[PDB]
């Protein structure tokens, strides 16, 4: 009658976009990058091991200076490390120990945390009193907090488990914008280098590219066969990679609006908990549940090196802003800092 | 943030006196606490230091073994017990706070000072000029020099700049030779070559007059410069 | 009856997604190669810098 013909129109529209995507692809990333020189094995040595956490680590974020990093664990502690000398600058005790995300502000003055409490607490590191105290507890999400990223010192975008992403105004605490369109729990988001857009991967095996200013999704990407666990932008901001629970990563191109390459191997059946890109966009690293952390060559989909020393599921993975290092965090309560040597 | 000290007064030579620095308005148990004296009509001079948790304690060579410094976290009060007080200990004693971590600003707050009047290897830090007649609206550079290079292996040049306005406690301007402290205008700027250092004020104000001190923090004991005075 | 409203909003969203200027993969895959090639020397993991320059020595 009405809803039936409306859904038929929607299906026809999605078929039209599918055939447009099919037509726009002359070839794939393989033949275009078949004659390029392979990266070769990437030997990475654990330089520092930031011991001190007493429970599984769920998230970490590198500071903008590529030296300070914040780490969140189910111990109920937010710790800021001096990755150069393995020093604990701060140890923020969280109100709720069920923390599944953390963030470092680009200015470095603020950090954020959240989790099963549905509240994104923001902490002011630089205070005249000399301690670190929570400045704003953002409430308004219904599901758990999965990821939170800082736009500026005043704007933070959070993705929750209630199929909604949101933009916040910290000084007021109200959601400036609310992003809707996902059907399953949203698990991660990655701000663009230009900061004007951000993508978001959800449990419905789809990733949606939004606009922080306009307020609604622009493009949607499908291809995965299970939950999308972590996502990350390409350094140039014109592509992103997703790490899903079906043991495959995928590289999507925003302008081409479709996937370009899949990073899968028959030896690994575990899901990718975290992904990260190298400073040049040449090495896509990916934390797996096999206790390992592969280092995929983005342009050729050939595994090159493994960060195998973790003993438990790798939950977080971050590459410095200058690319000097790669920290990886795991459920054994230890972060490890890696970088190749000649 | 407030640091108020008590216990100063007239003490006969060879006697004893007890100085207490009462901290209020900040997490006193997380801040290392120093004592800095200033003899009448002279420059600053470091006295003692106790870390957070009282783990580490240092004394100047002129005072080692004669004064003892202690802190009391529950009461938020810092102590300095004085014995064998001699005529050279008459000075204006300042209570200073400093927290040490990556990117911190040590020596950022100074107490009002307490006056004690007694009746009757180290890095040498040199300021060439003692008084600079200045007028508002121009640029002045304050020059300081060190006997030993302050640029450490890790890349930090541990030199601090303090401004003591007339009848007021010294104020931190620049920490680590380039970083401008909180609450200080951007007109102040510092640069150094590791042994030779300069502090430049872009545009003088009526509140920029005072004595400017250069201090090193490379190793203990901490040594101050003679001081450069700015007058209208 | 919220099903009709949900279908309408999904139709509008798919309408706004369909009318997007899409470039060809061959002209879009080469940009990633160009970016990776132009930043190869500045990447200290793809091409490691000498151990005297690593801050994590």
């Amino acid at each position: 009658s009405e809803l039936d013909q409306l859904r038929q129109e929607a299906e026809q529209l999605k078929n039209q976009i599918r055939d447009a995507r099919k037509a726009c692809a002359d070839a794939t990333l393989s033949q275009i990058t078949n004659n390029i020189d392979p990266v070769g094995r990437i030997q990475m040595r654990t330089r520092r091991t930031l011991r001190g956490h007493l429970a599984k680590i769920y998230a970490m974020h590198w500071g903008t200076d590529s030296r300070l990093l914040v780490s969140a664990s189910q111990d109920g502690k937010l710790i800021i490390w001096d990755s150069y000398t393995t020093n604990k600058v701060h140890a923020i005790p969280l109100r709720s120990s069920w923390v599944m995300t953390c963030a470092y502000a680009p200015s470095g003055n603020y950090v954020a945390c959240g989790g099963l409490d549905n509240i994104c607490s923001i902490y002011n590191l630089k205070t005249r009193e000399g301690n670190v105290r929570v400045s704003r507890e953002l409430a308004g999400h219904t599901g758990y907090l999965s990821c939170c990223r800082f736009l500026d010192d005043n704007q933070i975008v959070t993705s929750s488990g209630d199929t909604t992403c949101a933009l916040w105004d910290i000084e007021t605490g109200q959601q400036t914008t609310t992003f809707t369109g996902h059907t399953g729990d949203v698990m991660s988001l990655s701000l663009a280098p230009d900061t004007r857009l951000f993508v978001s991967g959800a449990c419905d095996a789809s990733a949606k590219l939004w606009d922080v200013r306009e307020g609604m999704c622009r493009q949607t990407f499908t291809g995965h066969e299970s939950d999308i666990n972590a996502i990350c932008f390409f350094p140039n901001g014109n592509a992103f990679a997703t790490g899903s629970d079906d043991a495959t990563c995928r590289l999507f191109d925003l302008r081409a609006d479709q996937e370009l390459m899949t990073y899968s191997h028959d030896n690994i059946i575990c899901g990718i908990t975290s992904v990260s890109f190298s400073k040049s966009g040449r090495l896509l690293l990916a934390g797996y549940d096999d206790f390992n952390c592969n280092v995929w060559d983005a342009l050729k989909a050939d595994r090159a090196g493994v960060l195998a020393g973790h003993d438990n599921r790798v939950s977080c993975l971050g590459v410095t802003d200058d690319g000097m290092a790669v920290a990886t965090g795991s459920w054994d309560s230890f972060l490890k800092i890696w970088n190749g040597s000649s | 943030v407030q640091l108020v000290e008590s216990g100063g007064g007239l003490v006969q030579p060879g006697g004893s006196r007890k100085l207490s620095c009462s901290a209020s308005g900040f997490a006193f148990s997380s801040f290392g606490m120093h004592w800095v004296r200033q003899a009448p009509e002279k420059g600053l001079e470091w006295v003692a230091y106790i870390s957070s948790g009282s783990g580490t304690i240092y004394y100047a060579d002129t005072v080692k073994g004669r004064f003892t410094i202690s802190r009391d976290d529950p009461k938020n009060t810092l102590f300095l017990q004085m014995t064998s007080l001699r005529s050279e200990d008459t000075a204006m004693y300042y209570c200073v706070r400093s927290i040490y971590y990556y990117g911190s600003s040590p020596f950022d707050f100074w107490g009002q000072g307490t006056t004690l009047t007694v009746s009757a290897a180290d890095i040498v830090m040199t300021q060439a000029t003692s008084s600079v007649p200045v007028t508002p609206g121009e640029s002045v550079s304050i020059s300081c020099r060190s006997s030993k290079s302050l640029l450490h292996s890790n890349g930090n040049t541990y030199l601090y700049w303090f401004l003591q306005r007339p009848g007021q406690s010294p104020q931190l301007l620049i920490y680590r030779m380039s970083n401008l402290a909180s609450g200080v205008p951007d007109r102040f700027s510092g640069s150094g070559s590791g042994t030779a250092f300069t502090l430049t004020i872009s545009r003088l104000e009526a509140e920029d007059v005072g004595v400017y001190y250069c201090m090193q923090h490379l190793e203990y004991p901490l040594t101050f410069g003679a001081g450069t005075k700015l007058e209208l | 009856t919220a099903s009709i409203a949900q279908a309408r909003k999904l139709v509008e969203q798919l309408k706004m997604e369909a009318n997007i200027d899409r470039i060809k993969v061959s002209k879009a895959a080469a940009d990633l190669m160009a970016y990776c090639e132009a930043h190869a020397k500045e990447d200290p993991l793809l091409t490691p810098v000498p151990a005297s320059e690593n801050p994590f020595r």
